[PDB]
């Protein structure tokens, strides 16, 4: 969950630093919420990781 | 508040901890998906065991 | 890099950041998400001192689209007019020249049909523009964009877990207090067990 | 009729857990492109590159500004961009065909997507068109 | 039957004394947001220059000395990419092309 | 051909069309689908027979 967390986290500070269209970004800031939900608690939304 | 923790007690209050908080417990700031080395079985630099 | 909810006060029963927002879990989940965009900000006092240009620009492009839906017509008249007298000046058939008219007036009953949801797309703009109000959603997001490209300078606009922030940061807790206490000191049924 | 009509557009408006299918949801409202089109946007992404580059040496003190041809350079520049996102929102749909089938072992499936489509953006920075060639066949190759 | 583990680190037994211990200097790092932190160094020891934080952003020494500030270059761009393949002229020839076509989309 | 029961859920049927019956199964069955007349008479044989 940590190694979820730091990937997602470091993929999109690469994407804010080259500048990409707002679909990337959006999607990689949800799935970064989404890893921090299961870090905190699995299996709350929807199916667990 | 107490650190040491040496035997008296009176309170335990809990309490919604904010950022400034979070990154004042902290000793720094992990930023690499890196637990171990493969090879030599040593924490990696900046890693989640550093 | 980027602001992230607390999954404890969001995704419990009760809501306590529903609760303290006054919002619905199932809009808050589409704010959170990303799949809904909201109204951090809102300037009353620009609009307000200037929604009369401002309606004044809206009557300009809405006339514009009238006068360019009325210049349609009248060249779908005129192109029905020739084709009248191309048909009736040869041998032609009467249910062909019948059903060439009725093409030429199913083409000019589009051109005002598609003026028609033209100025219902003005005049929706125009609406939610009035009705902008903070904690708002806009669903679809092209109206949001059209509704940002005008008037970016009257209101703010943010989607996600910062604008969760700055909505609880441009947020007094003593006036919703006072007004909850009020609330439930004149209150009756289901409004004021809520209010509790 | 519209019965089908309201019944799609009740089915079409339902929130699940899954974030994938908003995503393709997402992805699913750009039209693909034909390859004139396509060279035409690279013409437009270097020429705008070329106009900033032409700008960054006007940025010293290169030349004075004239009014109209600064606002035009800069209409070019800004629109260089814009090409640039649209090529990327084009080829979108192929990252994701692309990247729907290495699955199934270690990384969940928007991170394999959100590679690729780091991968499709260094793919339309090394993209030529002089060649003569689809978009498709040389990013598969960086995705 | 019984598995045992080991995690890697080694375990003395010893006396933790507080008297007599090899001294120590203090010596104070600066960050960019005005962040101070002190460093216990030893004695014979170099004091180095610039040194990570606790905060996590790199912090330099309170006393100025000038140590070597970038020594680097940048990477890589997409205009870099675009002039390892292609010529001034082509580019000046793209150029005057556009610039005729906004030129007869706009007043033309 | 006796039963009050089988007669009320007649009368109660409310849905006139057995192709409208095969489109009103798929939109029950499937959530989250646009329906078609096509694929769910073929599907019903699919999962039963």
């Amino acid at each position: 969950l940590y190694r979820r967390v730091i990937n997602r986290n470091n993929r999109l500070k690469r994407l804010i630093d080259l500048g990409a269209p707002e679909i990337i970004v959006n999607n990689e800031k949800r799935m970064l919420q989404e890893s921090v939900d299961a870090l905190f608690d699995n299996g709350r939304r929807g199916r667990p990781v | 508040g107490a650190m040491l923790d040496v035997n008296f007690f009176d309170e335990l209050r809990i309490g919604l901890a904010t950022a400034e908080d979070i990154r004042q417990w902290s000793y720094g700031e992990v930023k690499k998906p890196e637990t171990i080395n493969y090879r030599t079985l040593k924490p990696e630099k900046d890693g989640l065991f550093c | 890099a980027a602001p992230v909810t607390h999954i404890w006060y969001f995704k419990g029963v009760p809501s306590r950041l529903g609760y303290l927002l006054d919002l619905a879990p199932k809009d808050l989940e589409k704010i959170i998400y990303f799949a809904a965009y909201v109204i951090t900000s809102v300037d009353e006092e620009m609009r307000h001192n200037e929604l009369s240009t401002l309606e004044a620009e809206m009557a300009v492009e809405r006339k514009a689209v009238e006068d360019q839906r009325d210049g349609e017509l009248e060249a779908r008249a005129q192109k029905l007019e020739a084709d009248l007298a191309e048909l009736e000046a040869e041998g032609a058939k009467a249910d062909a020249r019948r059903k060439v008219r009725d093409g030429g007036e199913r083409e000019m009953r589009q051109i005002r049909d598609r003026a028609q949801r033209e100025l219902d797309r003005l005049e929706d703009i125009w609406s939610t523009f009035t009705k902008l109000a903070p904690k708002q959603l806009i669903v679809d997001e092209n109206l949001y964009r059209e509704l940002v490209d005008r008037y970016g300078e009257y209101f703010t606009g943010a989607m996600g877990a910062e604008s969760i922030q700055k909505l609880i940061e441009n947020f007094d807790i003593d006036a919703e207090a006072e007004s909850l206490r009020d609330v439930i000191r004149n209150g009756k049924g289901q409004k004021k067990l809520r209010a509790l | 009729s519209e019965a089908l009509r309201q019944a799609r557009k009740d089915a079409e408006l339902t929130a699940s857990a899954d974030s994938v299918r908003a995503y393709l949801k997402q992805i699913g409202k750009v039209a693909l492109l034909n390859a004139e089109e396509e060279v035409e946007l690279a013409k437009r992404i270097e020429a705008g590159l070329y106009a900033t580059q032409l700008m960054t040496e006007l940025s010293e003190r290169g030349e004075k500004l004239p009014a109209a041809q600064r606002r035009d350079m800069m209409w070019i520049c800004r629109d260089g961009d814009r090409a640039k996102n649209h090529l990327l929102e084009a080829n979108l749909r192929l990252v994701v065909s692309l990247a729907k089938r290495y699955t199934g072992r270690g990384m969940a499936f928007l991170d394999l997507i959100q590679e690729g489509n780091l991968g499709l953006i260094r793919a339309v920075e090394k993209f030529d068109y002089t060649k003569g060639y689809k978009f498709s066949t040389y990013a598969t190759w960086w995705i | 039957r019984v598995l045992r583990g080991s995690r890697l680190g080694a375990v003395s037994y010893e006396t933790d004394r507080n008297h007599d211990l090899a001294p120590r200097q203090i010596a104070r790092y600066r960050t960019d947001n005005g962040e101070e932190f002190e460093v216990p160094f030893a004695d014979d020891a170099e004091i180095p220059g610039t040194w990570l934080c606790r905060n996590g952003m790199e912090g330099t020494l309170i006393e100025g000395d000038l140590p070597e500030p970038k020594k680097v270059k940048p990477p890589r761009t997409h205009w870099d990419m675009l002039l390892e393949r292609r010529s001034i002229e082509e580019l000046e020839e793209l150029l005057k092309e556009r610039l005729e076509l906004i030129r007869s989309r706009r007043r033309g | 051909g006796f039963s009050e029961i089988m007669r009320s859920t007649l009368e109660k049927d409310n849905t006139v069309g057995t192709d409208e019956a095969l489109l009103d199964i798929y939109r029950k069955l499937r959530p989250g689908e646009p329906p078609t007349k096509e694929s769910a008479q073929t599907l019903l044989e699919n999962l039963f027979f």
